[PDB]
């Protein structure tokens, strides 16, 4: 098992290379009202070893605190929903992976204005003082995600990057979350933690105004990029990729992304990526495995979004594996993007 | 070309060798995340690569770096990476390779 | 006049403030076959005299010149050619106004690969030897463009970022096109120079990988910017500008080149930018007006390309002014871009 | 607030004066490419304006940076310009300013 | 010659005044660890300092950079500082300022 | 008291400027064999009130702690020589003063060397969970200085940057410190921490080489710098100190420093410095003043190193204060440093 | 120590061979001016080298950097050099390597 | 020949090892006024045969120049300097020409920045003329030593006032010499700090002119003091003190401009005669190898004067009969500067 196996003090750049590629237990820990209220069966163990067998390395393992918390000032969380937690990224960490624990549908209540940001720090500061002295135990192998997309609410501004009040305070969430982890001490001090800009964006605005708290070395940046937009998300988009100008397109993306922190020694996870079903496997199957080897260029370790949901001609259709059966619901998509990403030996 | 490639046999014990390959950017712009392809010798296989990954199909090898050490410097800079492989029969090198699509200088 | 005002060694991003604010005479001394070849009439001076009048502080005075030379080893200039773009660049500086001179339509010879380096680079030479030359008096008024925008030829690589080949070759030229202004001497090897990236794009790939010549500190960058495309350029795309999202991408467009460049010292003119007119003129004016107020407070002095072609409905209209008739077809966009603006008193 | 900003008079003549302007960014962010607005008190005009430039609609105004001075370092950085005013009344200050959308202390 | 002063009065109270001081490089050199002199009127006591720190020994005022400010960039840098005074008679303001020797233009 | 006022999140360049200057209670717990055991008297909290007074705002208190713990693997520290050093910090708390608490004199066994390194770190690990234990209540005002003077043994080694392999251990060791300080959690996780360059010197060789422990914003740099040699050290050298050399020297020496580190954004505390009786009170007078004035121009707080040994016309007297009457030995030399220092009222 | 050396043969021709040199840290520290030194075997005469310099003296040879190349980054930072070499008898390679006084592993 | 296009990194490099024409046309007075015979090509030929790459050719032009506006340069001065430089290109040598003992119109304080700039810019193209034929293999220096007079300031950082003063003057050098055009354009060009110094405060100061990619810096580096250059300073040099202590002062040169891509030259250097030949040895050859590994090319003062027991005897070179008058300690120097072949 990687659960227990201490804290390296090696470039987070080595340990983003060696989560080398991911997988995301999407709409399960993450959704509103519990594990499976969104669809998803309950996780088990074999689902896991799965996701290992077909080469991938990292879990990243969503979770929705709100919901299984009490009120103010303690914001206790629910001791057997924590326990549920601890229980599936150990599936992981008997696969040798890592896993990744974030905040994640955490709207509600993280609110990235001036006139929020005492009351959000201070339930930021209990959540991550529980979550973190839960598993204060294990090693590097385990990761934590400070926030998933913390933004203003409004769904004129969902594809924006706020205001400099907005990535102002996020900054200074990001900071809280880190600082409450580490004080917990043992493992948490030195362990390697992820923190997004503002949305996860990777959009000029919100890389360029991101500030890692404490310029602490062990942070790596989340960025979720679900690239080129029309193809990977919208139903009503092209159901082709491939050009010349596509693959520039892409590319060009990741370039900001290593130019401004990779190039720099400063490592990034891109935690959500990836397309949705529109009866296009083919050019699933190419933009997935350039994806993966263009990003892998960059340094980038790339984490496929699947929600278990999967059916052909529907929006939000990201899933891949198939939990019930133990197949892969698109094969060819996830054996390309695997493909692209390579290996060692 | 402004690039060359130094591809180069460490130590070797008849049923295997190790490779070591560095890349040299004499250009004047940096490459910023780089790749190099090459056509493998048959009957040589990779078994292990450091300071970069790979993905073979085939005869056709692709490298990528290992992001700390993605950006070869212009005006003369390197990166490089190593390997190991099994082979039989005689030992023998690629003769061209490329480099972000640019063919390079084997030297 | 400001022809012969002399050279400073002041920042080149005091010399992008003081240009302000700037207009293209497109379709002209660029068009292929002649002045008045593709619809324009003869540039005169009472033309000139309404731009500065408007608010424009900048003329960019784009020239092809090949069709206008021999071959080599040569590449001579016509003469009656050459002292044409020198008598309309006077009608800008009779206006105390500033003037960038480049090569425009050279794709035909300008060919960015290792194989062509050579002859290209030769006749490039040739071909700022002479423009300097001719040019050699005139004060920091006079700017030089190196390039208009060099990139591949190829339909489907129109708004690719090339290979690395096309971008390090177009480096080459760059320094070579430098050197070749500043070996002429005198006010030559003092006056501020503009270069572009690959295609003039503002893209990641193409702005990460551009290299200054020798490092001048006298060097500025040229970007042409016709964002957001939809709007802007593509005949078939929205005719509408002005939501939170809109605001938010066009501010992302100018943050990359502010965190880039600017921000380091590095000056940045945008030589081209504007919308065509799908009879939408009040999505225009608010279009217009947010992209220079948003542009100058990152720095960026835009520059409209005015091609002289305003019909309603119709792809490339970017025309704004009457040539004919010394009156604005479009009187509010232009305002709204002058407005954007700003000023000093 | 954590982003000050300080109005001064450099010099007063009656009828005009002189004003210098420091932001000064306290938060952990930088501002980059700053703008600065705000309400002129009535009966006061700007004449002219230096390491800045403005955009004025009655008594609104917005000023926007020179490029060389556009960023606002985190941790205390500061940046500053001056202009020069007409005035007739008493010479009052504005009450507030937003940089950026954000509202700032007057100091 | 090529650094310049702004001495300006952000508020007064009649016993007493609050100013703001800028100081601009204008020169090519930066300023590394800047230091600023005058001589202070007669009538004047500085009673507190923010972003600096200062020496008063006889009519001769010392005041100091606060380190995270030290550095006046070329080519139109500024730094700022400010503080509260006391005063009787009219309120004057320094005719002379000296930053690390170099005699400075005033504003 | 400032003894728990809890811990902010400011750049560390403000807490050196509070932190102003200081006063090093030397040749004291510092000492080989206890408290007293090099001549000075049993420290008393209206010492501490008079070093206060004087106008210093920083005391820092050297230990030594070799002699006062057990073996391997526990290295545990002698509960009375832990409470004691405590109760000396609170004399200084009780004064609203910062405190600096190191390892001082620990070179027979704290040896930067590969071969030693595994075993040191085990060592040097034990011996800072147990003092960061201890204090873990305490709030920003007390600073942690991980090491003192690390460096190679041997006499013609004494003026030098050590090897490579010293520079690069002592890095490591520095690291280890830190990540063990960290840790032991709450105000431990968050407090600043000074690193000491090897031997604390401020010579190129060893400020390059520097590498600061996770890159940590909250980490200051520790140098020496009784500067200039011959006359603040050297019992045979100059008594002279004042000419326009003199000063153009010992500017030279903060302009490395400050370019180095402070204009970067790292802070920087010169914890020991100071002159040795010469009796020659004028020139030291100079010197003191000089010293703090150029030193905190470049943004550096200094701290005098006071071994309560005053003697005119013997090595090492850099005692300035008289413990035992309460009152200065050195009364001139002590306000010239305090005035040079200068003030915010 | 944390410092490799891999010395590799690029090519040879029975008389002689051209090696490439790649020295990498994989320490916390750069090595700033990397200088490397091994015994060289007998009856091996280097006749020419790239992008460094050498002494020989004795059966010691001191290389070192070329300046542009001179910085040897930490955390897995590479820098490299080649040489041709003439020989006689059996082509061996140097045993031990120090770089910056640091003992080398040989990979 | 022409001027290439590579790294000044490189340029550096290739010039390898140098030494100075010094106490010559440096001279006040002229070339044969301070002791030195008349120069020949076969003093020149010598120097490159016992292994130096470059010749630093300092030129005092004081004396030599007339009256504003213009300060024409007299023909035959500037003809006897080109001669020379002629000897060393002959051996494919580098030739560094500068502008030398100028103090008594080179004056860097605001109050003479008009005058000096005026006959600065004067001077540089009249120079820059004369020499643009010739390639990237010459090398103009702009200013020695400039500083403010006085000998309590000798060995100070000067004021503020002059460090910006020297930034502004090597500016307008800089651009004098571009002005001209051609080879001119992108000649590689030396631009010291104040007083050539290598302390922080003069190194931390410099301001690169345009932050042109062909500029090397140039520093003037006579270390230690004491046993280098003063009479009554030590004869001993060797000590793991001495080492450390001249490896920090070349690791200061190496972070703040090496490191970065800034190549730098040290101009002069050099140990005087005390009667210490074996010190003198290991001295020449630790500098060498020590500076050369971080990226610096020295380059030796030869003021032809090497009298045992006297100041200022850096002279090694005999130029009467063309052998060393301090054979070891040149074959030290050179040695330990080492080479690619």
């Amino acid at each position: 098992s990687t659960a227990f196996t201490g804290v390296r003090d090696v470039p987070a750049q080595q340990i983003v290379n060696e989560m080398k590629v991911g997988w995301n237990l999407g709409n399960t820990m993450d959704a509103i009202g519990g594990e499976t209220n969104w669809g998803n069966p309950m996780t088990t163990h074999a689902m896991i070893n799965k996701i290992k067998e077909a080469g991938f390395n990292t879990l990243r393992l969503p979770v929705t605190w709100d919901g299984h918390m009490g009120a103010a000032p303690e914001y206790t969380i629910d001791q057997t929903w924590m326990k549920r937690v601890e229980e599936i990224a150990n599936y992981a960490f008997d696969n040798d992976m890592y896993v990744i624990i974030n905040l994640h549908h955490e709207n509600e209540w993280l609110k990235p204005f001036y006139a929020n940001e005492a009351q959000v720090k201070a339930q930021l500061t209990k959540v991550w003082t529980q979550i973190a002295n839960n598993f204060k135990k294990y090693g590097d192998h385990l990761i934590f995600e400070t926030m998933n997309e913390p933004r203003p609410v409004g769904a004129s501004l969902q594809w924006t990057g706020g205001s400099y009040e907005n990535r102002e305070v996020v900054n200074r969430y990001n900071l809280t979350a880190v600082n409450a982890i580490r004080a917990t001490g043992g493992n948490n001090a030195t362990r390697y933690i992820m923190v997004p800009t503002l949305a996860a964006s990777a959009m000029s605005t919100t890389i360029n105004d991101l500030v890692i708290p404490n310029n602490d070395s062990k942070v790596i940046v989340s960025l979720h990029m679900y690239s080129p937009y029309f193809f990977a998300m919208d139903i009503n988009g092209t159901s082709s990729w491939g050009s010349d100008y596509d693959k520039s397109s892409l590319d060009s993306e990741f370039d900001a992304v290593y130019n401004k922190f990779v190039k720099n020694g400063r490592a990034v996870v891109i935690g959500e990526m990836g397309s949705i079903n529109k009866n296009n496997t083919a050019a699933r199957v190419t933009h997935a495995e350039y994806y993966a080897k263009s990003a892998k260029a960059r340094g980038l370790t790339p984490i496929w979004w699947d929600n278990g949901y999967s059916v052909a001609g529907k929006a939000e259709t990201f899933g891949i594996f198939n939990r019930s059966n133990l197949t892969w619901d698109a094969p060819e998509v996830m054996k390309a993007f695997i493909k692209g990403i390579g290996g060692s030996s | 070309s402004a690039v060359e490639v130094t591809y180069a046999i460490t130590n070797s014990w008849g049923s295997g060798a190790s490779v070591n390959v560095t890349i040299k950017n004499n250009g004047t712009t940096p490459i910023n995340g780089w790749t190099l392809k090459w056509t493998m010798p048959i009957n040589q296989t990779i078994t292990n690569m450091w300071s970069a990954s790979f993905v073979a199909s085939g005869t056709t090898l692709s490298v990528t770096n290992a992001g700390y050490n993605g950006t070869i410097a212009a005006n003369g800079g390197t990166q490089s990476f190593g390997f190991n492989i099994n082979y039989s029969g005689v030992l023998s090198k690629p003769t061209g390779f490329t480099v972000n699509g640019t063919e390079c200088t084997v030297k």
